């Protein structure tokens, strides 16, 4: 399963300043970057792409192209509309796709100043339960809008998983890539904190415990998985031990890429 | 306002005198205006490499600051974040054995 995830980022900061930024992840690879300085949507992969044809898209990145100015005129002519009831700076963040299984569902929300107000859902844009009440209104005149109920019905519907299949396929040597983990041992301070650091491992399921010989150390406490600039990833697993105690200590990591041979490093 | 965490960590396992990579990891934090300076001994290292920003499910904001650094005995690294969430700056620094 592969959730595909279109984010945009907006900011608008008064009547003459906006941005609009968007990155787009299909599962944690990043295909797509679409800048505010930039004309056009750029790939951040060989086959960001898909298997659309040049014709299909360049008609989907045109209908983006008029969406992004439209969006921003649409916002500012809001904020004008209702000032000074609500005003500047204003935050809006967009996150759409699908998730794929083996069949897809789509999804369309929207945030305001970081809390989700808004969806779409079937053949219309809802509020959400608590969302403010002025929303409301704008919400009614954006629906009137037919041509772009069935626009955003025919992206969430056929477009989305259509594309997500053909990534899928032409990313196929970067989505199941392997990369190793490589781990290492370290401590901060009766009582003292044993670290135990795995990094540039892909993909991301990884084990790392610390051991007395086959007992798992239930201390370990495993942190974050943290983002390497290489597209693998970093995991720490800690372990708090009183003096006297390391010795015997062990780190054990598994991971797809170790063809059944766990690293174990002894502290 | 949500204010951003930061983690700083090596991508090799250091040793000193070799180049390596120190990454700055900065989330959770909105509004997603931010300034991320690496430091060396205190000064802003000039070669700092951003990913594009992004957002996790929660709306919140993270991107990853990374830099070519070669770890000494003696050299102190650092991540230093400026945003309207803090009134004060606020500085996490690399510690090879955390
Ligand atoms: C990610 C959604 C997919 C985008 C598809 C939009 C099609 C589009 O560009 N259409 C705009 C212009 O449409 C006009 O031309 C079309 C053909 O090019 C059609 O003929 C259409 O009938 C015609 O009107 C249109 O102006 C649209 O309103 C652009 C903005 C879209 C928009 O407010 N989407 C909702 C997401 C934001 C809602 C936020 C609600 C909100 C408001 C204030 C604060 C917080 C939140
Ligand atoms: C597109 O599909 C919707 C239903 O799909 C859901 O909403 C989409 C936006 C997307 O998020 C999917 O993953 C969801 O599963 C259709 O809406 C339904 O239409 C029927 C009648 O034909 C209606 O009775 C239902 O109430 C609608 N469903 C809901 C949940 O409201 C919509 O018509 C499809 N549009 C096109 C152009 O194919
Ligand atoms: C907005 C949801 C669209 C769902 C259909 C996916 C079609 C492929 C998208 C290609 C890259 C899009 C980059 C721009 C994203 C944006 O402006 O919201
Ligand atoms: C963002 O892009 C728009 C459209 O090209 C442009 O007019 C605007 O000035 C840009 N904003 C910034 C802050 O650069």
């Amino acid at each position: 399963n592969y959730t595909f995830r279109c984010l945009q980022m907006s900011s608008f900061a008064n009547r003459s300043w906006s941005r609009t930024d968007s990155v787009v992840w299909l599962g944690d690879l990043q295909t797509h970057r679409w800048s505010n300085d930039s004309a056009t949507i750029s790939f951040t992969k060989p086959w960001s792409q898909g298997k659309l044809s040049n014709q299909q898209w360049e008609k989907l990145q045109h209908m983006f192209q008029v969406y992004r100015v439209s969006f921003t005129r649409d916002i500012q002519e809001l904020v004008k509309m209702m000032s000074p009831k609500e005003d500047y700076p204003i935050e809006i963040q967009l996150s759409a796709g699908c998730e794929m299984y083996p069949a897809s569902e789509s999804f369309l929300h929207v945030a305001f100043q970081g809390k989700y107000v808004v969806r779409f859902w079937g053949t219309s844009w809802q509020t959400v339960p608590g969302a403010p009440s002025w929303l409301d209104l704008p919400i009614k005149v954006l629906n009137a809008d037919q041509g772009t109920s069935a626009t955003v019905q025919m992206l969430l519907n056929d477009t989305c998983p259509l594309f997500v299949r053909g990534l899928l396929e032409a990313g196929k040597s970067d989505l199941e890539k392997q990369e190793k983990p490589v781990a290492w041992l370290s401590s901060v301070p009766g009582h003292r904190q044993l670290v135990c650091h795995v990094s540039g491992f892909y993909p991301k399921p990884v084990w790392v415990m610390w051991m007395r010989g086959d007992q798992e150390q239930q201390g370990t406490h495993r942190g974050d998985f943290l983002p390497n600039a290489d597209e693998t990833w970093y995991l720490q697993a800690t372990l708090d031990v009183e003096a006297g105690e390391e010795a015997g200590l062990a780190c054990r990591v598994k991971h797809s890429s170790l063809g059944g041979q766990d690293i174990i490093l002894y502290w | 306002q949500k204010t951003p965490q930061i983690q700083v960590y090596s991508r090799h396992p250091p040793e000193n005198g070799k180049p390596n990579i120190l990454n700055c990891y900065v989330t959770q934090f909105h509004p997603p205006h931010i300034e991320i300076q690496m430091l060396k001994n205190g000064k802003k290292i000039p070669k700092v490499e951003m990913s594009d920003m992004s957002f996790s499910k929660d709306w919140s904001f993270y991107i990853l600051a990374h830099t070519e650094f070669t770890p000494t005995e003696t050299d102190t690294y650092a991540c230093r974040v400026k945003h309207a969430s803090m009134a004060e700056p606020k500085t996490v620094y690399w510690d090879r054995d955390m």
